[PDB]
C-alpha cells in the first residue's frame, strides 16, 4: 500500500535525534543572519535580506521582520511561506487572549504556544516540520522588555542577545564580547549593526539589505512604540554607526 | 421517609419500606438503604428505578477507586461521583433524593445529601418527609449530641413512626442501620402495625388515636 | 517496511513471535494451583539499591477472587489490568455475583490480536491470572499476546521459565497443601534468580475462597523463607 | 399525533413456594373493547428453570422477553453454559429495562424460579427497571383486585389467632403447591367477574428442581 | 430567594452571602457557603439554579487556578471577571445554559486597588462600588446610594452592610438564615466570624 | 422576556460640514431597577466609532469581538479600517448568525481619513444596512429619537452647533424613555480631532 | 488520520524507537532528586554553552504541577512541555472531582501512563523524555520521590538521577546515601546533592539550580548566592 | 410521525380444517372519497402465503416491495428455494413483525394492520397479525379496523375455539366470510361491493379470487320506512 | 414507575 | 518473495503469498475430523497441550442449537469467526424465526475471510474451520479455508497428518454414510479416522474432543470421562 | 429586523 513511500518524518535516530528537525536547523543556518539584542530601556531586531536584486521593490518588502500585535515582534530565519503560516496563528492567539482576559498576552505565553505547534509536527501527524526560526521581542508589564528565540524542535530560551541564521557562531562570539548589562538602545541599535557587518557573507553591508526594527519606551510616557525603519531610516542609522 | 442524623456514637440512618404507583401501595418492603461497602451506606427517596439503578452503579465506581488506590474511597468522593453523574442527566426527569453516610480516618463521619437537581450538601441531619427534604429531624425536640447508641436508634425509629403515621405515601416497617467506625451494622427490620401498638402504650403518646 | 499484522512462511505472526522474546527478557514470575487456594510469586529485581523495592508492584489484585501477576514490558500490563478490573466489576454491576476466572482471561485476551494500521503493537507482557469460583473453582491461567491462554496447574514465565518449568514437572502432584506450595514457589525463585532471595527482592500472594485474594507482608514472606532455608539443611 | 403505546389488557400473578414456583395469566389479549385472541400465552419459559412475563403493551412485553431469552443464550456462550441464577437474572433484566429509561417498556414484569438454596423465588419489575424479591405478586390490570387478597390468603395479614382479640397473629407457613393452584384460580376466578379485560382462560407454569410444566383452565369468556 | 450583596470600600472588598439553601417550601440548609476563593486575592460569590451555581464555580475555580500554576502568577480581577463574563456569554446561546449570578470581590496587586464586578447569567458585566443580585437588590441599591462613601475604611464597610442584612431581615418576606462576611484586602481573604 | 428592551439605552448619529457626531446614555438595568450609570454604548477602533444599544451582553461582545477583527485588519492591511468597510463588515458579521442573532442595535460614525467625508450608518440585529445622509437613531426610544432628530436637524451644522442639536435630541427623547438616561455622553468627530462630552441630565 | 506504527518490535523483542527516546534523555543535562527525613531536594544541571542568556525569562527546569509536586526532567525539552501541561490539567481535575490533590503516586502513575500509550499508538513517536517527581501527599510529612522512563515503567527511589553522565552521580549517591540515617536536616539534604552535582558539573556558578520541597506545599528555589555558600563550602572542607 | 392518507379497510380471515381463507374489498378512500376502485390489498408470497393489509396504500405499497424483494433475496445461492428453504408463511411474518416494531420505536411506523395468512411446511395452518405499533397476536379468527368489531363475532360462531377447526370445511369457511364482506359492506361507510378471496389449502394449495362482488342483499324492506316516527 |  | 509484504500484491504467476502463509498455520494446528450419515454429522478432534501441567487446548465452538464448528490454526479468529456465525445464526432466529441454513452460513464465512484478502492493512484468517450442522435438509459438513473457499463435503480432516484420515474416510465413504440412527457407530468410524492421523502419541480420556448434531440430538460437545466411552 |  501507502507504507512504501512513507518517510517517517516523526522517528528518532538511533543516537536519540529527530532527523527532521536536525535538518530542518541545517536549512535554517543557510538563512540570512537575524540578531536581537535587549537593553535596559527598549529591544532592538536587526536582520539581513538574502542576495537582493536592483530591481526588488525594498520598500512595500518584508521577508524578516513581522508584527504579531502592538507590544511583540518576530525576526524571521529559514522558509517565509511557513513562518508566515504560524505568524498569522500567533496574531489570532494574542487577539483570543486580548478577547478572553481583556488584557494584552504575555509575551511568553504567545512564545510558548508556537514552540507548542512546532513540538507537534515533531511528534505525530508524520508531516515535515516548519523550517522557521523565530526571534521574539517583546514588552508586558511582568517582565518588561523580552528577547526569546523559538526553532523547529519547538524548543525556546530567553536571552538578553541572540542571533538565529547564518553564521550565529560567529556572531554570537562577538555579542558575549560587547555586550553588557547596563547597556542602552542607542549602543544596543550600533552593536546589531556591527555584527552584522562583520558576519555578512556579502562584500559590503548597505541599507537595501537590512531589515531594522527597535520596541522603545521612547513612546510619549507610559508606553511602548514598534518601529519598523524605513529604507531611508537604515540608510541614516548605517552613516550615523559609520558603516557607510 | 428517610433519616439520616451524626452523634457522638457516630451516624444513625432510618427509612420506611413503603413504594407508591400514586394512590396505590405497591410494596410495605422495599429496602430503601443500599449498602455499597462495610463503612458506606446510601438512602433512596424519589423514584425507585433512578435511585436503585445509579446507587448499585455508584458502589461498582467506589469499587474501583479502591482496587486503582487501594484505598477506602472518602464520603465526599463517593457522593461528587454521584452528583457528578445525576448532573450530566439535569432536566431529563431523573428523580433522587439521596445521603451518602459513612466514616473514614480523613473525614470521619459524614452525611451527603446528593439531588437529581445536582444539589450536593454535607450536613449533621438530613430528612426526607413526604417530598421535601429537610435539614432538620422530623420531631428534632429529643435531639442531643451526646445520646445513647440505643437510645440514638430509637430516635431514629420513632421519627419514621412520626412521619409514617401522617403520611399516606410513609409507612410498612423501619429499617435501621449504626454507622461507625469499622464499618456499619444493621439494627433490624420493624414492621409499623406492630410497632405503633407498641411505643403507644410505652410512651403514652398517639392519644388522638384510641385503642 | 512491511506489515504489523504480517504471516511468516512458517504461518506465524512477526509481531506477536517479536513480543515473546521481550517476555523471554522479563523478570521471574511463578504460579502454582491447589485445593487449598493458588500461589503467585515474582522476582521484583530493582536496577539499584537505592530504588525503593516495595514500590514494585509485579503481583496486582483485579477483584477479591481474582490475582494477576505479570512479566516482560510491565508498563504494557496497566491498560490490562484497567480492562480486567472494568470487565470484572461490570459482571458484577450486570448480574449480581462474581465473573468466571476463564471469562474473565477470556476478556483480557480479546485485547492481545487488537492491533494493526486499534494499538499500534501486540502487549510485550506475560500474565499469570490465578482466582477461585464455584464453578471450577481454583484455577491458574497463562494469558499471552497472542491471544491464547492455556490453564496450568503451575506455570513459571520470564528468564527463568523453561529451567523453573522442569522443576515445576517434577514437583507438582494434586494432593499439595497451600504451605507447601508457598515454599515451592520460594524454592524455585531463589534458584533461577541472579541476586540472593530475601523478602526484599521476592513477593508472595494467594488467592483462597475464605480470605480472597491477598498480597503477603515482607514479614510473612521472610519467615517462610527462613522456614524454606531450615527444611532444605533438614536432608 | 401518533402515540407509540397501547394497553392489551390481561393480568400476572407470581406465587413462590418453599421448593417451587408459579407464574400464572390469563390468555386474553385486547386493545380498547375488542378482544384480539382469547389464548394468546404471556408466560414463557426462557430456559435454566426461568419463567417470565411482561404484561401491559403486548408488543414491549415481546420485545422484553425476546431480549432477555436472548440474554440467557449469549450468557450460556460467554460463560462455558453456567446457569443464570434467579437473581443474577433479575439483575440482568434492570438493565434491559434502564436501558429505555427516557423510552420506556410499559410492561409490569414478574419472573418466578428456584434461588440457589433451591427455594422459590419471585422477583417483580416496574417498567423502567426497579425491582424487588418477594413471595407474592400480582401485575397488570386485575392487579388492585388480587393483591389484597394474596396479602390475607399467602402472608396471613389482618389474621389473629381465635381467643387472644389480636395479641397473637397467625403463624406464617410455606403453602402446599396444590393449595397455592387454588388460590391462583380463585384469585383469577374473582378478577374475571369484576375485570372486563380479564377472562377467556388461565394458564399457569409451575417451576421445581425437575423443571417447568404447565396447567390452563378455562375462564368466563364474557 | 438568594441574598448576594458586595461593597468595595477605600482598601478591600466585602461580600456578604445568604447561609440559607431552600428547595420550594424545605430549608436544605442553613450554613451555606455560597463563595469560592478563585485566587489569594480574588472571591466570587454565586446565586441562582441548584447545580449550576456550585458546577459553575468550581469550574472556574479550577480554570484561574490552572492558569495560576502555569505561569506562576496571579491573574488581576479584571482579567478574571473578563474570563467568567465570557464563559456565561457561551451558556446562553448553549443547549443548557449555567443559571448562575456571580460577584467576583478582587484585590490588584498591581493597582493596589480593591475592585468589585456584578455578572449575571447572561453574561452582563459591570464594576461597581456596591453591587446586589435578587430581590433583596432594589433596596439594598436605594440604602447603599444614600449611606455609602469611597473613602470608607473596612470597619465602616461593615456597619454599612450590618444595617442591609438587619433591614433586609424585617423588609424581605424568606428567612435566609443569617449571611456569611468575608473581606479581600492586600493580606487576602479572611471570614468575619461576629456578624 | 424581549431581549432588546431588558438592559435598554439609546445611540444617536448625526452628520454636520466636515464633522460627525455619536451620543448615548449611560443606563444599564434590569427591566425596571437601574444597576449601573458608567455603562457607554459608544467604542471606537481607530478613528472609526461603533454605537451599540440592545442586550448588554452583546454589545460588551461585538464591542469585544470588533475589536479583535479590526486589529487583525490593521496587522495585515498596514492601514486603519475606514467607516464605509467596517460598514460591511459589522453587516456580514451580523448576518453570519441569521438564524441565532446578536439582540443589538449598532450604530456606525467616522470621517473618512481620505476623502474627508462625513459618513453615519445603522443595522437592523442581522445586518440589513440603513445609510442616511442625516441622521441615525438606535435603541428603547427610537421612537422619541426619531421625532426629535427629524425636527430639529438641520443640513450643514457647524461643530459647536451640531453639538447642541444631538444633545437636545438625546436628552429630551431619553426623558419620555424609562429605560433611559441616568447621564448620557456625546463625541463631536472632526478629521483629526474628537472632543468627547458628559451632559446633566435629569437621574430618575 | 496519520495511522503509521512507529512504535514495533525486532526480532531481538527490543522496541528501538522507546531505546532510541532514552539515548535522547541520555544527552539532556543531568537531574537528581534526594529525599531527606522532613523535605525532598530536586538538583538540575544548567549546561554553560548557552552565556548572554536572560534567566529571569528561560523555562526553569523544576515545574511545579501542584502547590505541593514539582517534576524535573532530562531530555527533550519541548516534549517536557506536554507531559507537565497534561499532569497540571490532570492535578485540578483530580481536586474538582475527587476533592482532594493528587498523591504523587498518583500523578506519577498519570504521567507514566501517558508516555506508555505513546508506546503503543499509531501515528506517535514516544517522549524523549525521563521525569523526577517529589513532594508530599495532602496532610502527609513522609517525603515522596518517583521516576518515569519512555517506556512508562516507574518506581519510588530514596534517591536517583537521570540525563548526561549520571551513571557517575548515582555511583556517588549509591556509596554516600545511607537508608537507616537520610540527611536528617534541610542543609543535609541540600549539601548532598549539590555534592552529587558537583561530580559532573564542571564550575559551581550559575550550572546548578537547586528548589528543596518541603511539606504542606512549602517550595522554595534557592538563589545562585545560597548555593554558591555550600559550593564554597564543600571545596574548602575538600582542600584536606 | 405522519398521518394515514389513501387508506384500506378492514382485511377478515379465519382457519379451517385444512388450511386458512382471508379477503379485503379493492378500494383506497381519500377520506370520504372513494378514489380508487381498483386497489388490490392481498399480496401473495410464493404459494403457501397471502399478507392482507390495512391502512395508508403508500406504505402498503412500500410492504408488497419488500416481501417482492425479499423472494428475490432467498432465491440467491439457494438450490433449495423453491422446495425445503422456501419463505414460510411464519417467517414471512417475523419479519414484517421485527420492521412493523422497529418503525414504531424510531416513531415514524407503516401505518397498517397486517395479517399474514398462509400454511406451514408439515401442514399446519399460520394466521397472525401485526399493526403500526408491533402489536402481535393469533386466533382461530382475526380482522382489522371494522371487520374487528363486526367480521369476528360472525366467523367466532363457525369456529369459536382450537376444537372446532378440524369440524370446519372449506365450504362453510367460505360461506362465512362471504357473507361477513356482505355486513361490512352494509354498515363500513369506507367499503366497497368489489372484494379479492385467498384461499390457501394444504391440499389444493393457493386459489386466489378477483373480481368478486357482494351478492343477495336485503334492500326491499326499505320501500316500508317512512320519517323518522310520526310521519306517515 | 413506583416511588417516602 | 518480493510479492509477500502484503495482503493487497499478486505475484507474477497469480498467487496471494499472506493467504498461503495464513494456509500453513492451518498445517501446523492440531489434526481434526468431519463427517455425517443422513441423520447425525460428528465432529472428532484431536486436542493440543502446551506440557504435561497445561491443560488441552479447546478445539470446538457451538454456534447455535443446530450447528457449530471446530478449529485448526490461530484459536483467536476461530474465536472470532465463531461469534460472528454466532451473531449470523442469532439474527437469522430472531428476525425471521428462521434457523440458519448450514450452505447460507457457509456462503457468510466466505465472504467475510475474502474482504481480508483485497483490502491493505489486514490480514487474512489463520484458521481453518469444520462446520456440521442438522437444518430444513438434513445433516451437512462444511470445510473452511481462510483463502475464503468453502466446501460441503460427506468427511474430511484438517491440520497436521490430516491426510490419513482422509484416505480412510475415501475408502468408508460407502459404510458411514449409510450409518443412519446410530449416533455411537458414526462417532467409532470418526475416531477410527482422526486414529489413522496419529504419531507415538494416542487417545487418551483428557486428549480426545466429539461434537454430534442429528435429527433429534441438539449440538453437544464431549470432553473427560464422556469420552472413555470411545477410547 | 427592517422590512415594498
Amino acid at each position: 500500500g501507502s507504507r512504501r513511500y512513507d518517510s517517517r518524518t516523526t522517528i528518532f535516530s538511533p543516537e536519540g535525534r529527530l532527523y527532521q528537525v536536525e535538518y530542518a536547523l541545517e536549512s535554517i543556518s543557510h538563512a540570512g543572519t537575524a540578531i536581537g539584542i535587549m537593553a535596559s530601556d527598549g529591544i532592538v531586531l536587526a536582520a539581513e535580506r538574502k542576495v537582493t536584486s536592483t530591481l526588488l521593490e525594498q520598500d512595500t518588502s518584508t521577508e524578516k521582520l513581522y508584527k504579531l500585535n502592538d507590544k511583540i515582534a518576530v525576526a524571521v530565519a529559514g522558509l517565509t511561506a511557513d513562518a508566515e503560516i504560524l505568524i498569522n496563528t500567533a496574531r489570532i492567539h494574542a487577539q483570543n487572549y486580548l478577547k478572553t482576559y481583556n488584557e494584552d498576552i504575555p509575551v511568553e505565553i504567545l512564545v510558548r504556544r508556537l514552540s507548542d505547534i512546532k513540538q507537534g509536527y515533531t511528534q505525530h501527524g508524520g508531516l515535515r516540520p516548519f523550517g522557521v526560526s523565530f526571534i521574539y521581542a517583546g514588552y508586558d508589564d511582568r517582565y518588561g522588555y523580552q528577547l526569546y528565540t523559538s526553532n523547529p524542535s519547538g524548543n525556546y530560551t530567553g536571552w538578553k542577545a541572540i542571533s538565529v541564521g547564518a553564521n550565529t557562531s560567529a556572531a554570537q562570539t562577538l555579542l558575549q564580547m560587547d555586550y553588557k548589562d547596563d547597556m542602552k538602545v542607542d549602543d544596543a541599535i550600533e552593536l546589531a549593526l556591527k555584527t552584522l557587518s562583520k558576519t555578512t557573507d556579502s562584500s559590503a553591508l548597505t541599507y537595501d539589505r537590512l531589515e531594522f526594527a527597535t520596541i522603545r519606551k521612547g513612546a510619549n510616557d507610559g508606553e511602548v512604540y514598534q518601529k519598523i525603519f524605513k529604507p531611508q531610516e537604515i540608510k541614516d542609522i548605517l552613516v550615523k554607526t559609520g558603516i557607510t | 421517609t428517610t433519616l439520616a442524623f451524626r452523634f457522638q456514637g457516630g451516624i444513625i440512618v432510618a427509612v420506611d419500606s413503603r413504594a407508591t404507583a400514586g394512590n396505590w401501595v405497591a410494596s410495605q418492603t422495599v429496602k430503601k438503604v443500599i449498602e455499597i461497602n462495610p463503612f458506606l451506606l446510601g438512602t433512596m427517596a424519589g423514584g425507585a428505578a433512578d435511585c436503585q439503578f445509579w446507587e448499585t452503579w455508584l458502589g461498582s465506581q467506589c469499587r474501583l477507586h479502591e482496587l486503582r488506590e487501594k484505598e477506602r474511597i472518602s464520603v465526599a468522593a463517593a457522593s461528587k461521583i454521584l452528583s457528578n453523574l445525576v448532573y450530566q442527566y439535569k432536566g431529563a426527569g431523573l428523580s433522587m433524593g439521596t445521603m451518602i453516610c459513612g466514616y473514614t480516618r480523613k473525614e470521619g463521619p459524614t452525611i451527603y445529601y446528593v439531588d437529581s437537581d445536582g444539589t450536593r450538601l454535607k450536613g449533621d441531619i438530613f430528612c426526607v418527609v413526604s417530598g421535601q427534604t429537610f435539614a432538620y429531624g422530623v420531631l428534632d425536640s429529643n435531639y442531643k449530641w451526646d445520646l445513647s447508641v440505643e437510645d440514638a436508634l430509637y430516635l431514629g425509629k420513632r421519627s419514621i413512626l412520626a412521619a409514617a403515621h401522617r403520611d399516606a405515601y410513609s409507612g410498612g416497617s423501619v429499617n435501621l442501620y449504626h454507622v461507625t467506625e469499622d464499618g456499619w451494622i444493621y439494627h433490624g427490620n420493624h414492621d409499623v402495625g406492630e410497632l405503633f401498638w407498641k411505643v403507644k402504650e410505652e410512651e403514652g403518646s398517639f392519644n388522638n388515636v384510641i385503642g | 517496511d512491511r506489515g504489523v499484522s504480517t504471516f511468516s512462511p512458517e504461518g506465524r505472526l512477526f509481531q506477536v513471535e517479536y513480543s515473546l522474546e521481550a517476555i523471554k527478557l522479563g523478570s521471574t514470575a511463578i504460579g502454582i494451583a491447589t485445593k487449598e487456594g493458588v500461589v503467585l510469586g515474582v522476582e521484583k529485581r530493582a536496577t539499584s539499591p537505592l530504588l525503593e523495592s516495595d514500590s514494585i508492584e509485579k503481583i496486582v489484585e483485579i477483584d477479591r477472587h481474582i490475582g494477576c501477576a505479570m512479566s516482560g514490558l510491565t508498563a504494557d500490563a496497566r491498560s490490562m489490568i484497567e480492562h480486567a478490573r472494568t470487565a470484572a466489576v461490570t459482571h458484577n454491576l450486570y448480574y449480581d455475583e462474581d465473573i468466571n476466572v476463564e471469562s474473565l482471561t477470556q476478556s483480557v485476551c480479546d485485547l492481545a490480536l487488537r492491533f494493526g494500521e486499534l494499538m499500534s503493537r501486540p502487549f510485550g507482557v506475560a500474565l499469570l491470572i490465578a482466582g477461585h469460583d464455584a464453578d471450577d473453582g481454583y484455577q491458574l491461567f497463562h494469558a499471552e499476546p497472542s491471544g491464547t491462554f492455556y490453564r496450568y496447574n503451575a506455570k513459571a514465565i520470564g528468564s527463568g521459565s523453561e529451567g523453573a518449568q522442569a522443576e515445576l514437572l517434577n514437583e507438582w502432584h494434586s494432593s499439595l497443601t497451600l504451605k507447601e506450595a508457598e515454599l515451592l514457589v520460594l524454592k524455585i525463585l531463589k534458584q533461577v534468580m541472579e541476586e540472593k532471595l530475601d523478602e526484599n527482592n521476592a513477593q508472595l500472594s494467594c488467592i483462597t475462597k475464605q480470605d480472597g485474594f491477598k498480597i503477603y507482608d515482607n514479614e510473612k514472606t521472610a519467615e517462610l523463607i527462613k522456614e524454606l532455608k531450615e527444611k532444605e539443611a533438614a536432608e | 399525533q401518533f402515540n407509540p403505546y397501547g394497553d392489551n389488557g390481561g393480568t400476572i400473578l407470581g406465587i413462590a413456594g418453599e421448593d417451587f414456583a408459579v407464574l400464572a395469566g390469563d390468555t386474553r389479549n385486547i386493545t380498547d373493547y375488542s378482544i384480539n385472541s382469547r389464548y394468546e400465552p404471556k408466560v414463557f419459559d426462557c430456559g435454566d428453570n426461568i419463567v417470565m412475563s411482561a404484561n401491559g403493551f403486548a408488543a414491549d412485553g415481546d420485545a422484553l422477553v425476546k431480549r432477555f431469552k436472548n440474554s440467557v443464550k449469549w450468557y450460556h456462550f460467554d460463560h462455558n453454559d453456567k446457569k443464570l441464577s434467579i437473581n443474577s437474572a433479575a439483575r440482568n433484566i434492570q438493565h434491559l429495562l434502564y436501558g429505555k429509561r427516557f423510552f420506556p417498556y410499559y410492561v409490569h414484569t414478574i419472573i418466578a424460579g428456584l434461588d440457589e438454596d433451591g427455594k422459590g423465588a419471585v422477583y417483580s419489575f416496574d417498567p423502567v427497571g426497579s425491582y424487588e424479591r418477594e413471595q407474592c405478586r400480582a401485575g397488570g390490570a386485575a392487579a388492585s383486585l388480587i393483591m389484597p387478597f394474596l396479602d390475607n390468603q399467602v402472608n396471613f395479614k389482618n389474621q389473629y389467632e381465635p381467643g387472644t382479640n389480636g395479641k397473637v397473629k397467625k403463624p406464617l407457613k410455606y403453602l402446599s403447591v396444590e393449595e397455592v393452584i387454588k388460590l391462583v384460580r380463585d384469585s383469577f376466578t374473582s378478577a374475571t367477574e369484576r375485570h372486563i379485560q380479564v377472562g377467556d382462560g388461565l394458564e399457569i407454569l409451575i417451576v421445581t428442581k425437575d423443571g417447568v410444566r404447565k396447567e390452563f383452565y378455562e375462564l368466563k369468556r364474557d | 430567594m438568594d441574598i448576594i450583596l458586595g461593597i468595595r470600600v477605600q482598601d478591600s472588598v466585602i461580600l456578604a452571602s445568604s447561609k440559607a439553601v431552600t428547595r420550594g417550601i424545605s430549608v436544605l440548609k442553613d450554613s451555606d457557603d455560597k463563595t469560592r476563593q478563585l485566587s489569594p486575592h480574588t472571591l466570587m460569590s454565586f446565586a441562582g439554579e441548584a447545580g449550576d451555581t456550585v458546577q459553575f464555580a468550581e469550574y472556574i475555580q479550577a480554570n484561574i487556578q490552572l492558569y495560576s500554576i502555569r505561569e506562576d502568577y496571579e491573574l488581576s480581577p479584571q482579567a478574571v471577571s473578563s474570563f467568567v463574563r465570557q464563559e456565561l456569554a457561551k451558556s446562553i446561546r448553549s443547549r443548557r445554559p449555567y443559571q448562575v449570578n456571580v460577584l467576583i470581590g478582587g484585590y490588584d496587586k498591581k493597582k493596589n486597588k480593591p475592585e468589585l464586578y456584578q455578572i449575571d447569567y447572561l453574561g452582563t458585566k459591570v464594576e461597581l462600588p456596591y453591587g446586589a443580585h435578587g430581590y433583596s437588590g432594589f433596596y439594598t441599591f436605594s440604602l447603599l446610594d444614600h449611606h455609602y462613601r469611597p473613602d470608607m475604611t473596612t470597619e465602616e464597610g461593615l456597619d454599612l452592610l450590618k444595617l442591609c442584612v438587619q433591614e433586609l431581615e424585617k423588609r424581605m418576606p424568606m428567612d435566609f438564615k443569617g449571611v456569611i462576611v468575608k473581606i479581600v484586602d492586600k493580606d487576602g481573604i479572611r471570614q468575619v466570624d461576629d456578624f | 422576556s424581549d431581549p432588546s428592551s431588558i438592559n435598554g439605552g439609546i445611540v444617536v448619529a448625526m452628520t454636520g460640514k466636515d464633522c460627525v457626531a455619536i451620543a448615548c446614555d449611560l443606563r444599564l438595568g434590569s427591566q425596571s431597577l437601574g444597576v449601573s450609570n458608567k455603562f457607554e454604548k459608544i467604542f471606537h477602533y481607530g478613528h472609526v466609532f461603533l454605537g451599540i444599544t440592545g442586550l448588554a451582553t452583546d454589545v460588551t461582545t461585538l464591542n469585544e469581538m470588533f475589536r479583535y477583527k479590526t486589529n487583525l485588519y490593521k496587522l495585515k492591511e498596514e492601514r486603519a479600517i475606514e467607516p464605509e468597510t467596517f460598514t460591511q463588515l459589522v453587516s456580514s458579521s451580523l448576518y453570519e448568525r441569521r438564524f441565532g442573532p446578536y439582540f443589538v442595535g449598532p450604530v456606525v460614525a467616522g470621517i473618512n481619513s481620505k476623502s474627508g467625508k462625513p459618513f453615519i450608518a445603522g443595522f437592523d440585529l442581522i445586518g440589513c444596512i440603513d445609510e442616511a445622509k442625516d441622521f441615525i437613531v438606535s435603541g428603547t426610544a427610537s421612537d422619541q429619537l426619531f421625532g426629535m432628530c427629524e425636527s430639529l436637524y438641520e443640513p450643514n451644522l457647524e461643530p459647536e452647533d451640531l453639538f447642541e442639536t444631538i444633545s437636545q435630541a438625546l436628552l429630551n427623547a431619553a426623558d419620555r424613555d424609562a429605560l433611559s438616561g441616568w447621564g448620557a455622553v456625546v463625541y463631536i468627530i472632526k478629521k483629526d480631532e474628537v472632543v468627547k462630552r458628559y451632559l446633566k441630565m435629569r437621574q430618575d | 488520520g496519520y495511522d503509521r506504527a512507529l512504535s514495533i518490535f525486532s526480532p531481538d523483542g527490543h522496541i528501538f524507537q522507546v531505546e532510541y527516546a532514552l539515548e535522547a534523555v541520555k544527552r539532556g543535562t543531568c537531574a537528581v532528586g534526594v529525599k531527606g527525613k522532613n523535605c525532598v531536594v530536586l538538583g538540575c544541571e544548567r549546561r554553560s554553552t548557552l552565556k548572554l542568556q536572560d534567566t529571569r525569562i528561560t523555562p526553569s527546569k523544576v515545574s511545579k504541577i501542584d502547590s505541593h509536586v514539582v517534576l524535573s526532567f532530562s531530555g527533550l525539552n519541548a516534549d517536557s512541555r506536554i507531559l507537565i501541561e497534561k499532569a497540571r490539567v490532570e492535578a485540578q481535575s483530580h481536586r474538582l472531582t475527587l476533592e482532594d490533590p493528587v498523591t504523587v503516586e498518583y500523578l506519577t502513575r498519570y504521567v507514566a501512563g501517558v508516555q506508555q500509550r505513546y508506546t503503543q499508538s499509531g501515528g506517535v513517536r514516544p517522549f524523549g523524555v525521563s521525569t523526577l517527581i517529589a513532594g508530599f501527599d495532602p496532610r502527609d510529612d513522609e517525603p515522596k520521590l518517583y521516576q518515569t522512563e519512555p517506556s512508562g515503567i516507574y518506581s519510588s527511589w530514596s534517591a536517583q538521577t537521570i540525563g548526561r553522565n549520571s551513571k557517575t552521580v548515582r555511583e556517588f549517591l549509591e556509596k554516600n546515601y545511607d537508608r537507616k540515617e537520610p540527611p536528617a536536616t534541610v542543609e543535609e539534604c541540600v549539601k548532598l546533592t549539590v555534592r552529587s552535582l558537583l561530580e559532573v558539573v564542571q564550575t559551581g556558578a550559575k550550572n546548578i539550580e537547586i528548589t528543596v520541597v518541603k511539606p504542606d506545599s512549602d517550595i522554595v528555589a534557592l538563589s545562585s548566592e545560597e548555593i554558591n555558600q555550600y559550593v564554597t563550602q564543600i571545596e574548602q572542607e575538600k582542600q584536606e | 410521525t405522519q398521518q394515514p392518507i389513501v387508506t384500506g379497510t378492514s382485511v377478515i380471515s379465519m382457519k379451517y380444517d385444512n388450511g386458512v381463507i382471508i379477503a379485503a374489498d379493492n378500494l383506497g378512500s381519500y377520506g370520504s372519497l372513494l378514489r380508487f376502485n381498483g386497489v388490490e390489498r392481498l399480496i401473495p408470497v410464493g404459494d403457501n402465503t397471502v399478507v392482507g393489509i390495512s391502512g395508508d396504500i403508500s406504505d402498503m405499497q412500500h410492504i408488497e416491495r419488500l416481501l417482492k424483494d425479499l423472494v428475490t433475496e432467498n432465491a440467491y445461492d439457494n438450490p433449495l428455494a423453491d422446495a425445503e428453504e422456501a419463505l414460510e408463511p411464519s417467517y414471512i411474518f417475523e419479519y414484517l413483525a421485527t420492521v412493523m416494531y422497529q418503525r414504531r420505536s424510531k416513531m415514524n411506523p407503516l401505518w397498517n394492520a397486517i395479517i399474514v395468512a398462509g400454511v406451514q411446511s408439515n401442514g399446519d395452518q399460520f394466521l397472525r397479525y401485526v399493526n403500526l405499533l408491533g402489536v402481535t397476536y393469533s386466533s382461530p379468527t382475526l380482522a382489522t379496523g371494522f371487520g374487528a368489531h363486526m367480521a369476528n363475532p360472525l366467523l367466532r360462531k363457525v369456529v369459536d375455539r382450537e376444537s372446532d377447526i378440524p369440524k370446519t370445511t372449506v365450504q362453510v369457511a367460505e360461506e362465512a366470510i362471504v357473507n361477513a364482506m356482505r355486513v361490512l359492506y352494509y354498515r363500513d361507510a369506507r367499503s366497497s361491493r368489489n372484494f379479492s378471496l385467498a384461499i390457501i389449502d394444504k391440499n389444493t394449495g393457493l386459489t386466489f379470487k378477483k373480481n368478486l362482488q357482494v351478492e343477495n342483499m336485503k334492500w326491499d324492506f326499505a320501500k316500508d320506512i317512512k320519517g323518522y316516527g310520526t310521519q306517515k | 414507575x413506583a416511588y417516602x | 518473495n518480493n510479492y509477500d509484504g502484503d495482503t493487497v500484491t499478486f505475484s507474477p504467476t497469480g498467487r496471494l503469498f499472506q493467504v498461503e502463509y495464513a494456509l500453513e498455520a492451518i498445517k501446523q494446528g492440531s489434526v481434526t475430523v468431519g463427517l455425517r450419515s443422513n441423520t447425525h454429522a460428528v465432529l472428532v478432534a484431536l486436542k493440543r497441550n502446551a506440557d504435561e501441567l497445561s491443560s488441552y487446548q479447546k478445539k470446538i465452538i457451538k454456534c447455535d442449537e443446530h450447528m457449530g464448528l471446530s478449529l485448526a490454526g490461530l484459536a483467536p479468529d476461530a474465536r472470532v469467526l465463531s461469534n460472528y456465525l454466532r451473531q449470523q445464526c442469532n439474527y437469522s432466529s430472531l428476525v425471521f424465526n428462521r434457523k440458519l441454513a448450514v450452505e447460507r452460513a457457509g456462503h457468510l464465512l466466505c465472504d467475510k475471510a475474502q474482504k481480508n484478502t483485497q483490502s491493505y492493512g489486514g490480514r487474512p484468517y489463520g484458521v481453518g474451520l469444520l462446520i456440521i450442522g442438522y437444518d430444513k435438509s438434513g445433516a451437512h459438513l462444511l470445510e473452511f479455508q481462510p483463502s475464503g473457499n468453502v466446501t460441503e463435503l460427506y468427511g474430511t480432516a484438517i491440520g497436521a497428518r490430516s491426510q490419513g484420515a482422509k484416505t480412510y474416510l475415501e475408502r468408508t465413504l460407502d459404510t458411514f454414510i449409510k450409518i443412519d440412527g446410530n449416533p455411537d457407530e458414526l462417532i467409532k468410524a470418526g475416531v477410527e479416522a482422526i486414529s489413522q492421523s496419529l504419531r507415538d502419541e494416542s487417545l487418551t480420556v483428557d486428549n480426545l474432543s466429539i461434537a454430534i448434531v442429528g435429527k433429534d440430538t441438539p449440538f453437544t460437545i464431549y470432553d473427560g470421562e464422556a469420552v472413555a466411552k470411545y477410547i
